[PDB]
């Protein structure tokens, strides 16, 4: 008996929500987000910008956590993992344990957690308020397996759950988005958005 | 890059004392070999966002702190990062004036508020009340003087009267401004502005009086009263029109409530000379030496630099300045301030002429200055 | 239901998930006129990246006619100035693809392709008190 993490939106006291670039559906795009689907399409190991929006600033010591879970209920209890092949290919940046699916790039304050109770992976960085001339904080995530990776996600869709938490790990905010890691995010987003209008 | 590396180009308003600033620049040059060019272009507060948007403009822009939130928001400004030791040399509340979304976006220089400046020779006793001005006017409107002249083209100058009995820009609460809560068409607002128009329908001030017309008038002794800021005191001294600086007149029961500006120096985000500009501003301008040099050209008001302020505070006119300031309100620096100022400048001009009733002039400006709640929720942003 | 402002879905797809319904099936009223949304309007609301609005704990949305009507009103009152795309790119030092630009008419975030068309056709963008706006493809010649 072990739990699956909630994906339920929670703005909380500081009005937390996510934001995304509008990167279009050209075949060359490496990361694109569909608001209609609430879904990120990206290529393996490429930069995926995720914007954090607050209405009021959370205290320093606030942390931002990302976690993958399988979207389909009959898979929700399985820990999202990199496939054995990619886990053993020396492709570490020097910070991320090689079994973590989700990495944060360009931030030395990043921490990687193997949860000792649930065995779920998560990646955490300290919250920082927006830079001057910005209204949001951007975290650059990397997804280190294809959704199709056999031995890993096995074509199963995942959710990334972003949580704002305090220094102790109490929940300040939560949002989530579906992720598909694939070879042609532009085309895949275009495809699924079109099928959404037909059904 | 469009801004030249290894020099400093500084923009500052024409009413402010660019010669004294130019002098601090000279001392910088002669110490460092770095050329410093001080310019005072027209419509500085408008020219800057236009050229800075193209990645051009001055390394350093001076203006009251109220424009800076818009500049920062538009990405025109670099973050200001003074050392703790330097930060502590300036009054904390002046730092607060140039903090925007948790970040410092300018160096505060000096606190500015309008005062009532009067000729003792014509009026040894200035009206401490607005209502006793139409009477006092015609006393001189056959003498044949006007009673009061001040700039009527900039809402900054009429804002004290319109705000005295309950007008306000954006509601301040809990450290935040509610951009949906604007106080421009309320009772005290319409009140102060109808009074102002009933000085022009009644021939006691001319609708088109501006900064030029009013300064000359007062400095050639043709009006005994004017409303202006600390920068104005130098040209009054050379006119020798024996003058005093005092508390602004009351309207109805109320102190007349000017918007208070902190003259501030921002660093252009597109400048390759950011560390230079910091060096210049922290170690040359914001020193007893630097500020005095500028102050001696045109007075700055109550300077942010504690040490020099303590010397300046002995001055009775600075005490007057701060007395008006504490009766007024610090301007917000939020990006909506420029629209607010445009809306209010329009309402005041259109009511002093007659293209609108005071009530419809302010009805429109309120409308253009506040936000629509429902569309903003649909869009998911307070902008 | 939904009368905790710190805990209700912002976006339509998440609203559908918390109602355990789908976007194909959900029934929504416009927040302005209270009429029910057409099916294509439900889809449009999502594609346009709009936010669910709550009145008295109930989730509303918006119909096409009201969106365009209340947008234009807001735009009239808060129009600041206009710029060609080239200046925008200099100003923020990013590609247009990275700036949030909504269609001035229907509020859909512009694609890079629509942003490029602005550049190619020398169509200005409009600044609506800090909001950057353009015109999407579907609003680019008139219906
Ligand atoms: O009139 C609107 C105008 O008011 C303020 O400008 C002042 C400025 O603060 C002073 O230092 C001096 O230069 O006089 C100006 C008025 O002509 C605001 O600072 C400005 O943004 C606003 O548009
Ligand atoms: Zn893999
Ligand atoms: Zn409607
Ligand atoms: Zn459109």
């Amino acid at each position: 008996s072990s739990s699956v993490p909630s994906q339920k939106t929670y703005q909380g006291s500081y009005g937390f929500r996510l934001g995304f670039l509008h990167s279009g559906t050209a075949k060359s795009v490496t990361c694109t987000y569909s608001p209609a689907l609430n879904k990120m399409f990206c290529q393996l190991a490429k930069t995926c910008p995720v914007q954090l929006w607050v209405d009021s600033t959370p205290p320093p010591g606030t942390r931002v956590r990302a976690m993958a879970i399988y979207k389909q209920s009959q898979h929700m209890t399985e820990v999202v993992r990199r496939c054995p092949h990619h886990e053993r290919c020396s492709d570490s940046d020097g910070l991320a344990p090689p079994q973590h699916l989700i990495r944060v790039e360009g931030n030395l304050r990043v921490e990687y957690l193997d949860d000792r109770n649930t065995f779920r992976h998560s990646v955490v960085v300290p919250y920082e308020p927006p830079e001057v001339g910005s209204d949001c904080t951007t975290i650059h995530y990397n997804y280190m397996c294809n959704s199709s990776c056999m031995g890993g996600m096995n074509r199963r869709p995942i959710l990334t759950i972003i949580t704002l938490e305090d220094s102790s790990g109490n929940l300040l905010g939560r949002n989530s988005f579906e992720v598909r890691v694939c070879a042609c995010p532009g085309r895949d987003r275009r495809t699924e958005e079109e099928n959404l209008r037909k059904k | 890059m469009k801004i030249e590396e290894g020099k400093l180009v500084i923009w500052i308003n024409g009413d402010k004392g660019y010669n004294g600033l130019a002098e601090v620049g000279k001392k910088f040059e002669k110490d460092t070999g770095i050329k410093v060019t001080v310019e005072h272009p027209d419509k500085l507060e408008e020219k800057f966002p236009q050229v800075a948007a193209t990645g051009d403009g001055p390394d350093i822009i001076f203006w009251a702190h109220d424009r800076f939130g818009g500049y920062a928001q538009s990405g025109l400004l670099a973050e200001i990062t003074p050392a703790a030791a330097f930060q502590d040399k300036l009054y904390p509340f002046t730092w607060d004036a140039v903090r925007y979304n948790g970040k410092l976006i300018a160096y505060p220089i000096a606190v500015e508020a309008l005062s009532l400046i009067y000729n003792k020779d014509l009026l040894p006793n200035p009206p401490k009340t607005w209502e006793e001005i139409p009477a006092l006017d015609k006393e001189l409107k056959a003498k044949g003087k006007s009673a009061l002249m001040f700039n009527l083209q900039e809402p900054y100058f009429t804002w004290p009267l319109i705000a005295a009995d309950g007008g306000y820009a954006f509601k301040y609460e809990n450290g935040k401004y509610d951009i949906k809560d604007v106080g421009v068409d309320n009772a005290g607002a319409k009140a102060g502005l109808t009074f102002l128009v009933d000085l022009i329908k009644n021939k006691h001030m001319n609708a088109d009086t501006d900064y030029s017309i009013a300064e000359a008038a007062f400095n050639k002794g043709e009006t005994a009263m004017t409303i202006n800021g600390p920068w104005a005191w130098s040209n009054i001294d050379t006119s020798a029109v024996n003058y005093g600086v005092t508390v602004l007149p009351t309207f109805k029961g109320q102190p007349s409530k000017p918007f208070v500006g902190v003259l501030s120096a921002g660093i252009n985000a597109a400048s390759p000379n950011k560390e230079l500009a910091k060096e210049f501003l922290e170690n040359y301008l914001l020193t007893d030496e630097g500020l005095e040099a500028v102050n001696k050209d045109k007075p700055l008001g109550a300077v942010a630099l504690k040490s020099y302020e303590e010397e300046l505070a002995k001055d009775p006119r600075i005490a007057a300045t701060m007395e008006n300031a504490q009766k007024g309100e610090i301007m917000p620096n939020i990006p909506q301030m420029s629209a607010f100022w445009y809306a209010v400048r329009t309402a005041v001009i259109n009511a002093a002429s007659g293209r609108q009733t005071v009530d419809a002039a302010l009805a429109a400006a309120q409308t253009n200055a506040a936000a629509e709640l429902t569309l903003q929720e649909l869009l998911g942003e307070e902008r | 239901m939904f009368q905790d402002p710190q805990e209700r879905p912002r976006k339509l797809p998440q609203l559908c998930t918390e109602l355990q319904t789908t976007i194909h099936d959900i029934i929504l009223e416009c927040v302005y006129c209270k009429q029910q949304l057409l099916r294509r309007e439900v889809y449009d609301f999502a594609f346009r990246d709009l936010c669910i609005v709550y009145r008295d704990g109930n989730p509303y949305a918006v119909c096409d006619k009201c969106l365009k009507f209340y947008s234009k009103i807001s735009e009239y009152r808060h129009y600041s100035y206009s710029l060609y795309g080239t200046t925008l790119e200099q100003q923020y030092n990013k590609p247009l693809s990275d700036l949030l630009i909504r269609c001035i008419n229907c509020q859909k975030p512009l694609s890079p392709e629509e942003k490029q068309r602005h550049l190619d056709k020398k169509q200005r963008f409009h600044n609506i008190r800090g909001r950057w706006t353009g015109r999407c493809m579907s609003c680019s010649r008139s219906s």
